RNA sequence: AGGACCGAACCGACUAAUGUUGAAAAAUUAGCGGAUGACUUGUGGCUGGGGGUGAAAGGCCAAUCAAACCGGGAGAUAGCU
RNA sequence: GCUCGCCGGAAGACCAAGGGUUCCUGUCCAACGUUAAUCGGGGCAGGGUGAGUCGACCCCUAAGGCGAGGCCGAAAGGCGUAGUCGAUGGGAAACAGGUUAAUAUUCCUGUACUUGGUGUUACUGCGAAGGGGGGACGGAGAAGGCUAUGUUGGCCGGGCGACGGUUGUCCCGGUUUAAGCGUGUAGGCUGGUUUUCCAGGCAAAUCCGGAAAAUCAAGGCUGAGGCGUGAUGACGAGGCACUACGGUGCUGAAGCAACAAAUGCCCUGCUUCCAGGAAAAGCCUCUAAGCAUCAGGUAACAUCAAAUCGUACCCCAAACCGACACAGGUGGUCAGGUAGAGAAUACCAAGGCGCUUGAGAGAACUCGGGUGAAGGAACUAGGCAAAAUGGUGCCGUAACUUCGGGAGAAGGCACGCUGAUAUGUAGGUGAGGUCCCUCGCGGAUGGAGCUGAAAUCAGUCGAAGAUACCAGCUGGCUGCAACUGUUUAUUAAAAACACAGCACUGUGCAAACACGAAAGUGGACGUAUACGGUGUGACGCCUGCCCGGUGCCGGAAGGUUAAU
RNA sequence: AAUUCCUUGUCGGGUAAGUUCCGACCUGCACGAAUGGCGUAAUGAUGGCCAGGCUGUCUCCACCCGAGACUCAGUGAAAU
């Protein structure tokens, strides 16, 4: 639901909110919560490596269930709720065995409804199955990599996977970015589009609306002085350069993908 | 105004102290400079 | 409700006068801006010198910063005084 | 010693950090105090700091440090696993009165509480490094119950006024009492119970979790305050002995009620919001090997033990950081009266000080102020500086506008005091009495008192009634930047930087990119609606033509082209 | 024109008198479309101009109140 705020003050002018009503107003289930700080860039050397991180507000991080290696054991979904950790909402769900887990939401799955990992699972958002079974043309997301490894494709919020075709023990999939890539056919992968498809709807509206999440100032290059970033200094609004990054190397096309161990994978790449 | 030299023993101790100057080799080097020179005092502590 | 409005604590530093062998190696006096926030503050910690940090002024890094302080090469060199 | 003045959200009081004897008494005035000094934070001598409950030490952890083996590295060393440290956080327990020249939640008096050890009596399935619960946590707002505290009245003790009056609807002072133990209230949350069953909590579980029945519907947890007890005590205006004159021993009255009321307690609550708001132990519970008469556990009783370190004193300052007895800097707590929206402001209380050179004079000239004839920016780079506006209520309010604004636009009228309405109204609080009663901290009626605006009508004083302090100057045209913000600590606060938004571009995850010789870490416990870089900079109408050049991407027939 | 040299461009407003300001023109030394163009309500200790009120800023200074200056007693510097 986005909603355009009356423009009452000059920083609540240009605010467009996404307010899902079907969220749980309350806290989260405790036991599934973990300790997680922050860095602000700065690695075990001390030094900033990251940059335009730091403050923001606190987190606590909810362990989110990828692998969903439960097999067999039917579960209803308890409550929808926020993850800040993320960008898509997560999901409660309760098996009957007791065991209480969190999953990632996809699109049009509310609460009280079955989900079930296993190759015996039906064709329906929710059920995370190996890509064996799953038809071609099935709209999946949270693809795994390697067997047993955990979702890492179509994770974002409102993001989705395609399986286009199987071939022998492999199938290539179109990723988000159009481009296309093979996966062995025992990655587990679960059914549906990610939910929250309207996280990219809304407007942050000011500065502090940003701050909020620890996005630090970005500093143009092209006010620097010439030692402190390439595109340096100069009376007046001087560039006269060829766009590099603040450690020379030229941004505004050029290419850096320079891994071949995992190009084997890769068919087309993106556009 | 606020000057430069806000003390507390705490930080003291903790940055210039014994106990944290031989942890590693300059420390016990700064040591052996002052018990060479024939510095009564050795360190910052007391 | 709000990087909303007036205004003390709190944070700053736009103008003018005094001061300038000062009360003060940056202050006082009369006005002045923000004041529920990208705010402020106490305590402890981390980043180290061609390096740090930098809402970017070549600013800040112990009254020192276009490369800190201390020790050493070192009685550097000086067609200059 | 008697006046006078100054602060009183401090210039009063208690600390933390820091200092280290500056604390208290006697003695000295050479040196220090911007002068003298009998004085001192100075010299010399003596004295002073008392803890089972306050704070450290101690148990537990955050960011973080160190880190056996380990991985990496010319050596030195780097990262990091188990571990082990690390508060600025979580963990047991004391209050009131008195006393000293200087310590007191430490000493004394009265009354308490907590944690363990050992021993007896009785009942008995106890036992982790393991599981579960709990500790355990955000911003903002709203008012319901209170308290601290204050005012007024009643009661007690005293007074009858240097100058008109003052036996009263008069004046001054007091009217204080805790921890703990008991009761369990306003409010908050919550369904309970008995059994059966189980792909979970690495194994087991009688605990948590899940399922199925019955089954009653009121149980449970929490909880400020009040009331009783602590307390026939203590404290109390005193009067009153001289005893070494400092007060020492003595007895010691009243010791209540209404109203107002917090920024403090219920409240770690309730509502709502998006930015989704620490960890571990202590505490309860469940079992594992293990032991099952024993050990051990539970309860009462008896005794023992609580060690060690700090305690003086300043602490918005003459004692800390500023070379100084320096107009500067420094975090927390307590927060009285009258006006007041107020922690502003002005006058004051408790309390603390008059700023460690004075005395004359009353020149020019400099600093900080007051007032000004007539004119009113004529000054000048420029209305710089100064003057002027300043509050509450009612009416009224332009082009433009992103429909919020503009707007406190602009601009007009009223304001004191006394009386009446109303011997104090509306409103707030609500006794006594009656009625109910599930008999108490209950409810209903009733209205006693206490508190108490705002307005209208009339009258009256002044030149002036927001009378002091405090407290917008206003309007038109325009450049730049949308705005809130940040910046050259110490001559630049801006049109510069940032920004939300837009585009390009890279990045398929052992991601690009970065710090690292490497291990590894950040990116991120994130996955193209994500991340890095670059330019532009809200919003609206838009972003034209050129690929020759230098870059980037793709092609590669052919030519030149290194090591070998 | 934060861009214009000739330039105080030419015309109109405002002034008794206007190099600055406002509105047109267009001979743009030497604007121009994300090192963005044009327009823009609100915001600004932002640059320019004007007007009301107000005033010792001024014509033109005068008096008065305090701190120094001045005289006495004590201590007692500095640059050169």
């Amino acid at each position: 639901a986005v909603v355009k705020c009356k423009p009452t003050s000059p920083g609540r002018r240009h605010v467009v909110k996404v307010v899902n009503p079907e969220l749980h107003k309350g806290k989260p289930f405790a036991p599934l919560l973990e300790k997680n700080s922050k860095s602000g860039g700065r690695n075990n050397n001390g030094r900033i490596t990251t940059r335009h991180i730091g403050g923001g507000h606190k987190q606590a991080y909810r362990i989110v269930d990828f692998k969903r290696n439960k097999d067999g054991i039917p579960a209803v979904v308890e409550r929808l709720e926020y993850d800040p950790n993320r960008s898509a909402n997560i999901a409660l769900v309760l098996y009957k065995d007791g065991e209480r887990r969190y999953i990632l939401a996809p699109k049009g799955l509310k609460a009280g409804d079955q989900i079930q990992s296993g190759v015996d699972a039906a064709i329906k958002p929710g059920n995370t199955l190996p890509m064996r079974n799953i038809p071609v043309g099935s709209t999946v997301h949270n693809v795994e990599m390697k067997p047993g490894k955990g979702g890492q494709l179509a994770r974002s919020a409102g993001t989705y996977v395609q399986i286009v075709a199987r071939d022998g023990a492999y199938v290539t999939l179109r990723l988000r970015s159009g481009e296309m890539r093979k996966v062995e056919a025992d990655c587990r992968a679960t059914l549906g589009e990610v939910g929250n498809a309207e996280h990219m709807l809304r407007v942050l509206g000011k500065a502090g609306a940003a701050r909020w999440r620890g996005v630090r100032p970005t500093v143009r290059g092209t006010a620097m002085n010439p030692v402190d970033h390439p595109h340096g200094g100069g009376e007046g609004r001087n560039f006269g350069k060829h766009p590099v990054t603040p450690w020379g190397v030229q941004t505004k096309g050029k290419k850096t993908r320079s891994n071949k161990r995992t190009d084997k994978f890769i068919v087309r790449r993106r556009s | 105004m606020k000057r430069t030299f806000q003390p507390s023993v705490l930080k003291r101790n903790r940055s210039h102290g014994f106990r944290a100057r031989m942890a590693t080799k300059n420390g016990r080097q700064v040591l052996a400079r002052r018990r060479a020179k024939g510095r009564a005092r050795l360190t910052v502590s007391k």
